[PDB]
């Protein structure tokens, strides 16, 4: 119903959808493409854009500052994230150290061409790092303007609470959002521990890989697909989880899913991402995207979020077998 | 362990979080009960009541279950907390008996 | 519910701005009467008084009237705290009958 | 009778009355006539000056800065207000979110070609951003010199209890000024609600729309006079006003006010204007005006403000009906 | 005995005696001596020099600057210090408000050709500004880099402890000094107050006008001679005060001072100055000089230091007659 | 074991072995051969570069700086600390004072051309300068970006403690490493207060003088070497100390260790190198080399250090009977 919504309980409003580049910005499509997937994106209002120094050791970063640069948008109109922690091969160059938060965010500021992003995110958790010096280091960057806010992503609830709660021990700024994987084989966090610290601490959900990877496409019954993402160099770990025992009874599931698709008229992939949006809890979902086509058939997936009904929902609940306890 | 911060109109209260885990049905001890008291300016739980009965509500999860009325607290007051705190209705009898 | 603070001698009180307007009347319950006491580079109202007595004197108000003289405040002391704190004849009284 | 007064308890001394730039600056008038008013007031003391991102869609800021910067005046010499929340049609380009606030100031900043503005203020409220985010990012400008103080605009007490609550509860800097609607038929919140933020926490008052529009100037007595506010287009919520039952009801008590004007041996501009000084509570009004003379006449207010006596106030409260119950 | 020493108990170390550029530098001396009078003082171990925003209307900080540029001395061996209170004719340049003080060290900073200055001191104090957003202020442009430390002059007991207090209460940087006058006719003040505020607080005392402004140095015996101070144009007070009921009753007493100064061997200026240095209370005593010979005559004055035995003070208390009761 | 480990509880990852400029920087050995022992050391996997505004007054800083331009090495792969305590030859150029402080470090960082350094370190402790005063400057040398961390050198466990106290009381950064001498006859800190540190408030500690100058090289046996440190113009002091009554007992036992050295297979500094190593209290030992061969031999250390088992460890203790009572 809004097509924009507050990342958590922060002032900041994006749009329920956001376009992602893992994978495709400097990788597998090509800068043509990446300026057209969006430029599509953005005349659509999608204003959200998520990349991360790790996506094409840099590479992503650099496509999505170009096109920034290029269609000459005007900066407060568009909400760029970047996630940190693998951006070297040398020691000091991962993790959540002080020294790599700070080292880290410049240089992919630097490769976006911008003097700050909107949110930074903790691209996972740090073992070796305290979380004071990795609260502090967020609020640094923060303060000298390089973000407006920061956020953590694959962390456990626990991790996320003691990250605020330091903040407030030492007057700090709080994380603002969690990005984690959220998609109907994937549901446990987003629908179990992240309500909670959205009631508890404002704490938003900006999830992940709606569509599994492609795999919720269905395109995978028939086995792998020439260039789609299963079957790119680098990516045999997700070609193996698809042909897996579990990853057949998956694809099992998405031909019943198909079903109820077709039934309220619309794509199997609009019905899945139209089905992360459902609950309020999730503040936006990252779309992933190699064709423009794809992108527009995704973008379909607001149409179908008046039409899931409490049954539609209870059925596909049923499919899925899968439904988490609270 | 995590510890949890409680404010009983200005006196603050410290525990860590499995001990209050320690009695999963009393307000205190269920999250989804205490979610209303917390304040996230704070990060701790606030309750606006009696100051001098909650020495005894805390220590009755610390101690693990011993519920004694502070000599200093009325009998009709010490007994309305114990309700609220929802320590639950056997430690409630078992502490009416130590108590008369 | 907007909260307020009272800073009795060094000891912090904290209560709901609501619980104080139960009582309109009392120099705690009247804006125009607690405002001199008001320090705004610490947000909370100070008063130089007697500590033990302000217990009491704030369960009043949670309590909706309950005004009883804690056990180890002196009947004198207390009863110029009453006072003081404006109270009101009614539930000053009430509080010397309940007390003898 | 003092010409220049702290603004709240603030050390910011302000001239009585100041000089805004709403519907002038940049689009009513011409440049030539905005540096002859901006002029006009400078040489007669005044160095208030308000604006805001929202007027003329920037434009009044650029009009502002270019006087400035052309008349060569010293900068430690003028107190330069703008207020903040409406800055583009995008949906991150209003509010009073960290991106708002920081993008926002910045762009006003940059229009009217200073480093800094001596006070910025939230245009209004904002019930999408929670308070910390709001007072930490008017910290946040602050520190980085982008501004020398902040307030709030059209907020209830309670708001601005908010804020200086925050402030203190996270160690940041607390709203010095209201910017609040003032005029003998708008007296409620200045007169009953401020001056107790006033002694509390030592807000001020820096009153705007002293006319009412040019209302109590008794110019729309016999209708919508050419080239006046009402007739302009884009006011027609305002010829609307004028011309509504209460709008009628407010000409005929200017008629009797006009007495008591020319009584005084003044015209009735300078006696609302002087009306809304006439209590310390006030600590500037901020004055409009399309013309020199009306500027230079109602600059006359302040020789009204000693003939205003307890029984010319008790008059006018008299015919106006209107004095608020404290 | 210690030529250096710290600077209250902060970790700066200064001269005991320090040379200031007030009525001098830019003004009743040329450029030439100054640049003369500084090169002096600094060969002779001297590294404190003392200014202010208000001395010759700036000019005294353009000389003061172009010296420390001309005779290319490194930085890090002077410690500068500037006054800051009174900057303008206009409205918002005096005072101690976020703005002037802000606006008041750039200035300064700029005229001085300097980064930044070692102590940044409140002229006076300022009745207008809330001691929270002084103290905010300072705080502030030590963490920008334009001072080191800040300090107060002229400010009471109380007003120094409540600017430490607030320091304190807000996590700011208190004072670390405080600028006073002290001479053998001003004793109050350094002597009995300011002792008990370095034992509680810290805050030493660097005083000013060792000589009363030349007087101690008993030339005006006779009268007013020409191209002294009391006859400069502007120093009339000086002259009326010099020519006073009680300024012929302290000549008088510099004669039988006099005496005690031949016997010791050393001029009357020297005893008055090294009287000043006489307690650890005092950190540093700020000459004044228009000649070459004045300053090597002063700067004697520490020899003179080992002679004032307990004995040889007492004899000076009798003579004065105003030793303050603790 | 483990090449890299954490220093102290800090993220800041560091080699177990560390490169250190002292004596040879700018001084002993030439800018080819400061630069071939640099350029081996990294590509052995060596990230920590210690120096120090004092060595070789400043040239060393120097020498370092252009090694680093010149291999254009990645920033973000090097780990380089510098100490500050002595800068200069006039009284504001020593001390831990915010003044030295900062100018210190800045002047460190212009001869190293480099924006930051990970490390700053108190070269010793300052009685002249309150720790707040020190703790602050610290805290600020960071938040300005022109250090990742800091650190004390030389400094007794209380004095740590009141550090990483103050800091705690002010809410500023602690100090996240002790620069501490350790090799087989200098043990009773880094063995027994340091641990206690570590464990309490996470400082680590980095060791300095493995070889004890040279000296556990056994080189000293039948006298002082020409061209060895001993004999340098400047060193008396460590030529005095080997040919003290105390410098043979020790020299003595070198002789025995030497057994235990052929023994295992390895030098006698590879021995006490790895011998510092031993227990996981060191975080790093900062080694000392002016010949490219000197190096290779000590990065030896490593190997031995699985040969270091409980026995050879109390064997040692036994020839060396100085095991400090916990
Ligand atoms: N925070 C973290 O740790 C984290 C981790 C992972 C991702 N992310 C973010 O989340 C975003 C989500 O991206 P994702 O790749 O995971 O998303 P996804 O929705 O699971 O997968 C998108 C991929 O599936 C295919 N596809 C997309 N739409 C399709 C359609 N309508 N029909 C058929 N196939 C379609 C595409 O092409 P092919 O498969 O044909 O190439 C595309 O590459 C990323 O871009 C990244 O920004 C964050
Ligand atoms: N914080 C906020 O939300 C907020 C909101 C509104 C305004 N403000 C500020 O407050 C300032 C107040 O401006 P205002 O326009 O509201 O003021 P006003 O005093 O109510 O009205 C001024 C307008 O009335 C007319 N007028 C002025 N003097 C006159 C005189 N002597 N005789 C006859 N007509 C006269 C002028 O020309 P015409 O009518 O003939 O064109 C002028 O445009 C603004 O400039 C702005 O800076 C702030
Ligand atoms: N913080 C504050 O509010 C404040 C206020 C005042 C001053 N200060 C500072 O304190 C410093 C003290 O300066 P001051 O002028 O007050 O000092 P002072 O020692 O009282 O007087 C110095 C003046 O007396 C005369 N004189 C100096 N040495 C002499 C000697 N040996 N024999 C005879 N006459 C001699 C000089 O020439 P003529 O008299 O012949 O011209 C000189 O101008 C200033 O420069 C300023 O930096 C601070
Ligand atoms: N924080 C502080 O106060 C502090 C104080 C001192 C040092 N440090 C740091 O710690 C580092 C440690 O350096 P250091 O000089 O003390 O170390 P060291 O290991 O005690 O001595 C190194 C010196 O011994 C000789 N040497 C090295 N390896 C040898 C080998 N395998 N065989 C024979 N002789 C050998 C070298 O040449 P020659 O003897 O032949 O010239 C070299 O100059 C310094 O560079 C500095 O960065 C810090």
């Amino acid at each position: 119903l809004q097509f924009y919504r507050n990342l958590g309980k922060s002032g900041l409003r994006v749009s329920c959808l956001g376009l992602g580049t893992w994978v495709t910005f400097g990788g597998q499509i090509t800068d043509e493409m990446a300026e057209h997937l969006m430029t599509l994106a953005y005349d659509n209002g999608i204003n959200l854009f998520d990349t991360a120094e790790v996506y094409a050791a840099g590479k992503a970063e650099v496509v999505l500052g170009n096109i920034i640069k290029k269609k000459g948008w005007r900066r407060s109109s568009l909400v760029i994230t970047t996630k940190i922690f693998w951006g070297g091969k040398a020691e000091t160059e991962r993790g959540l150290s002080r020294k790599h938060i700070i080292e880290g965010l410049k240089a992919s500021l630097e490769r976006l061409q911008l003097e700050y992003v909107d949110v930074v995110f903790a691209n996972r958790p740090d073992p070796n790092t305290p979380m004071e010096e990795t609260v502090r280091a967020m609020t640094h960057v923060i303060n000298q303007g390089m973000a407006m806010y920061w956020g953590t992503s694959r962390w456990s609830s626990m991790e996320i609470m003691e990250a605020y709660s330091v903040a407030r021990q030492f007057n700090l700024i709080p994380p603002i959002c969690e990005q984690a994987e959220y998609h109907m084989f994937q549901r446990e966090k987003v629908e179990v521990q992240l309500p909670e610290l959205f009631h508890k601490i404002g704490v938003g959900a900006m999830t992940w890989s709606p569509l599994a990877c492609g795999i919720v496409s269905g395109k995978y019954d028939s086995g792998i697909p020439p260039y789609s993402r299963a079957s790119l160099k680098g990516y045999q770990w997700l070609k193996d989880k698809i042909l897996s025992e579990e990853g057949r009874r998956q694809q099992a599931k998405l031909k019943e899913l198909q079903a109820i698709a077709e039934r309220l008229g619309c794509t199997l992939p609009q019905l899945a991402i139209a089905w992360c949006l459902r609950n309020e809890g999730v503040s936006s979902v990252l779309l992933g995207a190699s064709n423009a086509e794809q992108l527009m058939e995704n973008i379909g997936a607001i149409q179908v979020l008046p039409k899931l009904s409490s049954s539609i929902v209870h059925e596909i609940d049923s499919i899925l077998g899968n439904k988490p306890y609270s | 362990c995590e510890r949890v911060v409680i404010n009983i109109s200005g006196l603050r209260f410290e525990t860590q979080l499995k001990t209050l885990a320690q009695f999963p049905e009393t307000l205190l001890g269920d999250p989804k009960k205490r979610m209303r008291y917390f304040d996230p300016l704070r990060n701790e739980y606030f309750f606006d009541r009696n100051r001098p009965s909650f020495d005894a509500i805390l220590y009755y999860y610390q101690s693990g279950g011993r519920l004694r009325r502070p000599v200093n607290v009325p009998l009709d007051i010490f007994s309305e907390e114990i309700r609220f705190y929802e320590l639950g209705e056997e430690a409630m009898e078992m502490f009416r008996e130590d108590e008369g």
